């Protein structure tokens, strides 16, 4: 839906405007579970390939979990690019058009008379 | 005695004096001798040597008291912060009500015991509290279910005044 969006760049993975966004901590339990998911998929790959688990292939998992690690660190980048200008987009959808949104008042609990259903 | 007789009321014992008419010597009054000579005299001791190890190592506590937040009726709905304090509060005071309830019915079981074959006309007054206190607090927790609040507590106060007033018009 926020493809059709104005100043959208065709086929930008992450346009200048998310680097006004701050970076993943790269110490972040999303990141950290992308390494877990490599180290768990070489692991799986030395089981498959009949190798022993742990100590065999340690380049291959370093490499797992090296490129687990990079590309979701910049996934994480762009979704996080994303999150914000749907925030921004909808803010101001807000403030373009206030009459479709009005500020409600909420009555304290003294005017309003709720239905007491009593359990007996 | 960590108890006081404003919340645990007690009439004063009246003993009468002893008269006895038989030369028998009375086994009760040597045994509660013996008694006292030989288990009372080294409790007491041991708790005496309690006592001053407490004074020589003595420390204080307190008793918690909270401020009166702004009620349930002056927060908004929907503002869930203001709910939940007064809520919380709320808790708060039904426990104290809990336990108010329970130090009512401590005192009337104790006001039955005390006067045993008089208790029907003696505990008149402690039956009247029981019942002013039992009739208050069926009017403010009454039916209000397992998942009672402060909410339903307003809810079913509100509709019991409406009913009062309904009445009151004619
Ligand atoms: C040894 C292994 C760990 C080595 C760690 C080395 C790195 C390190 O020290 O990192 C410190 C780093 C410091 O954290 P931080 O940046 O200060 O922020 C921590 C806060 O608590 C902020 O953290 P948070 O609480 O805001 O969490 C962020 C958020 C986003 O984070 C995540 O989504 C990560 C979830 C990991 C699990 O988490 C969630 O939303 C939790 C979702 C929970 C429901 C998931 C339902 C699916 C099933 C269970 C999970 C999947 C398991 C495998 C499948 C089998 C299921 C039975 O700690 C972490 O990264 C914490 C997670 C580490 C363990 C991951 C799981 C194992
Ligand atoms: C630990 C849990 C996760 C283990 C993953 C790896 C699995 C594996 O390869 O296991 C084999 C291997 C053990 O094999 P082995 O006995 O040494 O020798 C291989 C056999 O000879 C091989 O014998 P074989 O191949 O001739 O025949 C065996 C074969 C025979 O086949 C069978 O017996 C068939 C069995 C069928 C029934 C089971 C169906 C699958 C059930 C899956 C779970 C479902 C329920 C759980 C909840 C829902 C999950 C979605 O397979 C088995 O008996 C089972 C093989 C797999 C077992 C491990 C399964 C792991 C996944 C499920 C549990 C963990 C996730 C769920 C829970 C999450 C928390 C609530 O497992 C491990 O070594 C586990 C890892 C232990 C070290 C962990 C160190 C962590 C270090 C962290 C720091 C460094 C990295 C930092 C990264 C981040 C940097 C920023
Ligand atoms: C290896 C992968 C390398 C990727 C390099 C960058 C590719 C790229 O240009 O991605 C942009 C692409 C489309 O972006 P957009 O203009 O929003 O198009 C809407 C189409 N759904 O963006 C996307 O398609 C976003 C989703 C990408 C998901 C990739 C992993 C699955």
């Amino acid at each position: 839906m926020m493809n059709g969006r104005p100043g959208h760049e065709p086929l930008k993975f992450l346009p200048d405007e998310a680097r006004s966004l701050p970076p993943p901590k790269l110490n972040d339990p999303r990141l950290v579970y992308m390494g877990l998911l490599g180290y768990c998929t070489g692991l799986m790959d030395n089981m498959l390939r009949m190798r022993p688990v742990m100590r065999a292939g340690l380049h291959r998992q370093l490499l797992f979990v090296t490129s687990f690690v990079f590309a979701g660190y910049f996934y994480l980048k762009r979704q996080n690019y994303l999150y914000a200008v749907k925030d921004h987009d909808m803010f101001g959808y807000i403030k373009l058009h206030p009459e479709d949104f009005p500020e409600k008042e909420k009555k304290t609990y003294a005017e309003i008379l709720e239905p007491f259903h009593p359990v007996r | 005695d960590s108890w006081d007789k404003d919340v645990y009321p007690e009439p004063p014992s009246r003993t009468p004096a002893p008269s006895p008419q038989t030369s028998l010597p009375n086994p009760i009054t040597y045994l509660t001798k013996a008694y006292d000579l030989v288990v009372d005299w080294p409790v007491t001791l041991v708790r005496e040597f309690i006592e001053r190890q407490h004074a020589k190592n003595r420390t204080y506590y307190y008793h918690r008291q909270y401020r009166r937040v702004p009620d349930i009726t002056e927060c908004k709905e929907g503002d869930v912060l203001c709910i939940y304090e007064a809520e919380m509060q709320w808790r708060r005071d039904f426990k104290v009500d809990q336990e108010i309830m329970n130090i009512i019915q401590e005192r009337l079981k104790a006001c039955q015991q005390r006067e045993g074959e008089n208790y029907q006309q003696n505990c008149a007054k402690e039956l009247e509290q029981f019942t002013k206190v039992t009739k208050a607090y069926q009017d403010r927790y009454l039916d209000l279910g397992a998942y009672y609040s402060a909410r339903k507590c307003l809810a079913k106060q509100k509709q019991r005044m409406l009913e009062e007033r309904k009445a009151a018009r004619q």
